[PDB]
């Protein structure tokens, strides 16, 4: 089973920090293209930031470009989205989320609304 | 014009026959130990010589006799009941210094064409045998370079019998039967078939560029046709257009001008029927080619100019356009230093068109590399 | 026996003849993917070339196995609203879509819609551009840019911006392969020309001219 | 075309040729 | 919500899945063992037959 | 609540903790001491050409000589694969076909795709001219599989998440099996056709049964969707070929896997999973455009395939083991012997 086990994720006034990680059981973590999605109060579901398989290629949303950075540690089998500078308009359900084929450039349905291999999600408020 | 052997033959029997009717007309020969009238199968000698320097001083029938006019050779017999004699030698003296004449780059632009066109037919019976034998590639592009193939490998054939045949022409074997007066290989319909043989295969080559250029065009700027009535066009502008002009050739060179066998050509407007259907394919191929370039460069636009370079080196043999830059010389015009660099620049290009058509459309190819690749890939697993 | 061998060859041969006469149309025809009951297909013919395009309703919003039923259209033409951030969520499926293995040969073109509701935006004080990307912020509109008339230099500016974030994921990968056509929202002439780029590129590749 | 060309030079050129050879047997034979 | 009675009917779904026997497996791996030797020469695949009764030739 | 969510993950564990209990052997292990299997040399014998797009689905007769094959161009071929010769060519509405079936009886053909319906075809109308039985609506997303039961019922699974028994003759849903959180990309009916494992996108198998209409178990073990799905020829075990490029052998009585066929150059999932007479051959097609041929109980691959030009989409053994056809992307039927 691919199960992936958010945690981190607490209250903090804007300007603070978060340390957000997803503990990814069930699959080879190395192989997979990992993801950072979150969903507000009143929209749909937003990626944030993914990275691929070695953690050198780092994409963001402009929204958290300069103030979030990911890393992921393939040897735990961890995912983190290191928070900086938060916003009112950050506050979220950050899944974490992990594109389904491995060793595959692409990343399909990532954000969509019932994506299989999506976390639960750590509500991050401010 | 210049004369044939055949004609010099002919010229030099009823030269004899005609001489030999007059060599035993009136004998005068009244005198003591002198020459009498014989015929030397050069030319004959008065019927009567008593000592005085007459003779008929040069022969009509020999192909330089237009050039020499004059004459009154020294050449006499003596009281010795014979003629004069050289040294330590028995036959009659006379002097030949008065009706004389006056090559190795026919034979080095033959081995370059030689060499060229073998090196071309077997690289493309190998392209040959990898378009038919992977059937992954058998598309209609393919059997349109397939059909290419089998032109150009068609015209190195008709090369091969065609110098074998003037080898076989002009042989002493074949020159000693055509002194004797009959029954030469130049008579028989083998030798004009194997010239016939070699235009068609020639302008096959030419309509097959030719249909190369018009369906890489139609597919670059038409529309999409159906592939088996497109096919059924190709193969006959192909191989029955050649036949449509080398049919006129053939029945013309047959029953008008027939000097020797078909491989002179004497009238150049004969030769032209078969010429300016060959200029109509170089000039439609050239056409195709300025515009599938600019297709090109309008795609390269959106360095430039080394892809451009590769691409338009890739396309100068498929269509055959290193010919325009020496079709219009029309070596009727060509005569002097000019005819040898033009055959040059002909011969040797079109022989390695063959290969160079071989290595880039079929070995350099990726669709035909990936076919090698995954059939030792398929050969390894095992 | 041999009788029905010879009855069953003869329905092989007038089969063949329905499938030679299918070739044709189906060669002859341009398959698209409108990519903005389960499809939607609206055949339209522009200058005598048969188009039929494929707008993909009544599907869920996971397009990760259905999409590779499109791997042999002519073109994927991916319709987005540039204005959660539903231009990054368009970023996202042209950057999924580009670098798909399958998709990996099909060409892509890119229309970005509504740039009227994008100059009434810009102009009014709505600019979520600069929020969304701050990249925005530091840039400036190409030479080789046309400011054709009723715009002024700040939707021009967030217009070729937003083609730029499409041109960037479009040409890190697929060079030769495939091709992303950028316009902004005669619109089917676009397509149509645009397709007949796509299938001169198709068979220029084919004999190494490009 | 080259090969009417070169082989009608090649012809005439052999046939030319022929006619001074046969020319040079008429003298001693 | 709706969500949660869509859990519970899941959770509910679940308990089907939870009161029925998991056998050892080497019961269930020594019937497939059993099932590949039983049907081992009746399998042209891996037993190739003769051609004569081969209809792909 | 959340606290659901927490009761619905402590069965889950008492689920997981109640299958290890039941494992403490493997099927290599008891299978070290069989018979290897050989390189599988299988040449292609026949070569159905004359479909103009990729075939996305073929299926064979019952009596394992006549097959329907659909391709994406919108055609539905059935093939003599005794002769090459075409039996019937059905133009069909919709171009975009993901799915075919041939009726057991042999009467029926259904086809289905991205056009949410079941076509389901007469072959025997009246003297031959095939015409559409019945058109099956209902499905809220394209249709991947489809395989008849009887004459008279279908089952399709859709990517709507879900699986639906039909009545032919009605044209209705008999049964909707829902349960799945992706979309259902395959189902395989067992020999006795009262259950049938049917995996999804969510990289879960589940197993039904067209009776009740409930789910009798879930498969859990795959890392990302599973392409293919195929019964083992006794109902007891299936296998499951997923796109992290491995093939999966769940047990039912057993409740999880007994065999994980992968390899470490393999990287690309598979498209096809099919078994053999015997089951002694899990032949599995590829998007490296070729079917490796897995013994099943050793875990190691016998034979390759390897003819294809493009992706094996589809990959099916005959009734008695005699042949195997292998369409693929290049638009070309392999039978291999
Ligand atoms: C005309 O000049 C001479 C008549 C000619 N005779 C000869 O053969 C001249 C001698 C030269 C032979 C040239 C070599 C032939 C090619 C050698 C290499 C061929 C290799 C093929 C490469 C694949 C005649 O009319 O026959």
């Amino acid at each position: 089973q691919v199960q992936l086990q958010e945690s981190g994720g607490g209250l903090v006034q804007p300007g603070g920090s978060l340390r957000l990680s997803c503990a990814a059981s069930g699959f080879t973590f190395s192989n997979y293209k990992m993801n950072w999605v979150r969903q507000a109060p009143g929209k749909g579901l937003e990626w944030v930031s993914d990275i691929s398989q070695s953690g050198a290629s780092i994409s963001y949303t402009g929204s958290v470009k300069g103030r979030f950075t990911i890393s992921r540690d393939n040897a735990k089998n961890t995912l983190y989205l290191q928070m900086n500078s938060l916003k009112p308009e950050d506050t979220a359900v950050y899944y974490c989320a992990r594109c389904p084929a491995p060793f595959t450039r692409d990343c399909f349905d990532v954000t969509s609304t019932t994506y299989a291999y999506r976390g639960q999600g750590t509500q991050v408020t401010v | 014009a210049t004369v044939s052997l055949w004609e010099t033959v002919q010229k030099w029997r009823e030269y004899r026959r005609q001489c030999q009717r007059s060599l035993t007309e009136d004998p005068p020969p009244a005198t003591d130990l002198f020459c009498n009238r014989t015929f030397d199968e050069y030319a004959c000698w008065p019927d009567g010589e008593p000592g005085s320097f007459v003779n008929v001083s040069c022969p009509w029938y020999l192909p330089w006799a237009s050039s020499v006019p004059q004459g009154h050779v020294y050449r006499f017999c003596t009281a010795e009941g014979l003629w004069l004699q050289k040294d330590n030698s028995s036959l009659p003296w006379r002097d030949l210094s008065e009706c004389e004449e006056s090559e190795e780059q026919l034979l080095f632009l033959y081995i370059i064409y030689t060499v060229g066109y073998a090196l071309s037919f077997s690289a493309l019976v190998i392209a040959s045998a990898i378009l038919l034998g992977f059937r992954h590639l058998h598309c209609t592009r393919n059997y349109i370079h397939l059909n290419l193939f089998a032109s150009f490998i068609l015209r190195a054939l008709s090369v091969f019998i065609k110098d074998a045949a003037l080898k076989w022409m002009y042989s002493t074997a074949a020159q000693q039967h055509q002194w004797d007066g009959l029954l030469s290989y130049q008579d028989s319909l083998s030798c004009r078939l194997v010239f016939l043989l070699m235009q068609y295969c020639v302008a096959a080559n030419y309509y097959w560029l030719l249909v190369e250029g018009v369906y890489l065009y139609t597919l670059l700027a038409f529309s999409v046709l159906s592939e088996q009535w497109i096919f059924r066009l190709y193969v006959s502008i192909g191989w029955g257009v050649p036949l449509l002009f080398v049919v006129p050739w053939g029945i013309v060179k047959y029953l008008y001008e027939d000097e020797g066998c078909w491989t002179r050509n004497s009238n150049m407007n004969y030769w032209l029927i078969i010429r300016l259907p060959i200029l109509f394919a170089i000039g439609v191929n050239f056409l195709i080619f300025v515009r599938v370039i600019c297709i090109v460069v309008s795609k390269l636009k959106a360095d430039i100019k080394c892809r451009l370079a590769k691409s338009t080196l890739t396309l100068i043999p498929l269509l055959g356009t290193h010919e325009v830059i020496f079709a219009f010389v029309m070596d009727e015009h060509a005569r002097g230093t000019l005819r040898f660099i033009k055959l040059f620049t002909e011969l040797s290009f079109t022989s390695f068109q063959g290969l160079m058509v071989a290595i880039l459309y079929c070995f350099v190819n990726n669709e035909v590399q990936l076919e090698f690749r995954k059939s030792w890939e398929r050969w390894r697993l095992e | 026996q041999r009788n029905e061998e010879k009855a069953q060859r003869e329905a092989n041969k007038k089969i063949e003849k329905q499938l030679q006469k299918d070739k044709q149309v189906y060669r002859a025809t341009h398959r698209l993917l409108l990519l903005g009951s389960g499809i939607f297909e609206t055949k339209f013919q522009v200058d005598k070339v048969n188009f039929h395009m494929f707008d993909v309703g009544a599907q869920r919003d996971e397009r990760r196995k259905w999409i590779q039923c499109f791997n042999d259209v002519t073109a994927i033409i991916f319709v987005v609203a540039s204005s959660t951030n539903r231009l990054q969520a368009a970023l996202k499926l042209f950057d999924s879509i580009w670098n798909n293995k399958w998709l990996r040969d099909t060409s892509v073109i890119l229309f970005l819609n509504k740039q009227d509701l994008l100059a009434e935006k810009v102009l009014a004080g709505k600019s979520k551009i600069e929020d969304y990307f701050p990249e925005f912020a530091r840039y400036t509109t190409p030479e080789d840019a046309t400011p054709e008339p009723g715009e002024d230099p700040r939707v021009t500016r967030a217009k070729y911006f937003i083609r730029d974030e499409f041109l960037r994921i479009s040409t890190a990968s697929g060079d030769g392969r495939h091709y992303c056509y950028p316009h902004f929202t005669e619109n089917i002439r676009r397509v149509f020309n645009d397709c007949r780029d796509i299938i001169q590129r198709m068979h220029l590749r084919q004999y190494e001219l490009l | 075309h080259a090969q009417g060309t070169f082989t009608s030079d090649k012809s005439k050129y052999l046939d030319e040729r022929a006619a001074q050879d046969f020319v040079q047997w008429l003298l001693d034979g | 919500t709706a969500s949660i009675a869509q859990a519970r009917k899941l959770v509910e779904q679940l308990k089907m899945e939870a009161n029925i026997d998991r056998i050892k497996v080497s019961k269930a791996a020594a019937d497939l063992m059993a099932y590949c030797e039983a049907h081992a020469k009746e399998d042209p695949l891996l037993t190739p037959v003769p051609a004569s009764e081969n209809p792909f030739r | 609540l959340d606290q659901l969510r927490q009761e619905a993950e402590q069965l889950k564990n008492q689920i997981r903790d109640a299958r290890k209990a039941c494992a403490d052997a493997t099927l290599s292990q008891i299978t070290n001491n069989i018979d290897p299997v050989g390189r599988i040399q299988m040449r292609t014998r026949r070569t159905l050409r004359g479909h103009l797009a990729k075939i996305y689905a073929m299926h064979w007769g019952t009596d394992s000589r006549l097959l329907v094959s659909a391709s994406q161009d919108g055609k539905l071929i059935i093939w003599d694969s005794y002769t090459t010769n075409k039996v019937h060519a059905i133009p069909l509405r919709s171009s975009w076909v993901m799915t075919c079936a041939y009726a057991p009886s042999g009467n029926y053909v259904a086809c289905g795709g991205l056009d949410n319906i079941c076509s389901i075809y007469n072959l025997k109308t009246r003297e031959g001219n095939v015409r559409v039985s019945r058109e099956l609506a209902g499905h809220t997303g394209y249709l991947s599989c489809c395989r008849f039961l009887d004459d008279n019922q279908i089952v399709t699974s859709s990517g709507d998440t879900t699986c639906a028994l039909w009545d032919i003759e009605t044209g209705q849903q008999t049964t909707t099996f829902t349960g799945h959180t992706g979309d259902v990309m395959s189902l395989s009916l067992a020999p006795d056709t009262r259950l049938f494992v049917s995996g999804a996108c969510d990289a879960s198998a589940k197993l039904w049964d067209v009776r009740e209409g409930m789910c009798r178990q879930t498969f859990t073990g795959h890392e990302s969707d599973i392409n293919a799905i195929c019964f083992f020829p006794n109902g007891n075990a299936f296998a499951t070929g997923s796109d992290d490029a491995t093939c999966r052998l769940f047990d039912l009585r057993a409740d999880q896997e007994l065999m994980t066929y992968s390899h470490d150059n393999i990287i690309c999932g598979i498209t096809s999973v099919s078994f053999s007479k015997s089951g002694r051959l899990l032949l599995a097609g590829y998007d490296d455009f070729n079917c490796n041929v897995w013994d099943a109980l050793k875990a190691d691959r016998a034979g390759v395939l390897a003819g294809h030009d493009n992706r094996v989409s589809c990959l099916g053994v005959t009734d008695d083991g005699m042949a195997v056809a292998t369409g693929s992307w290049d638009s070309f039927l392999k039978i291999w012997n």
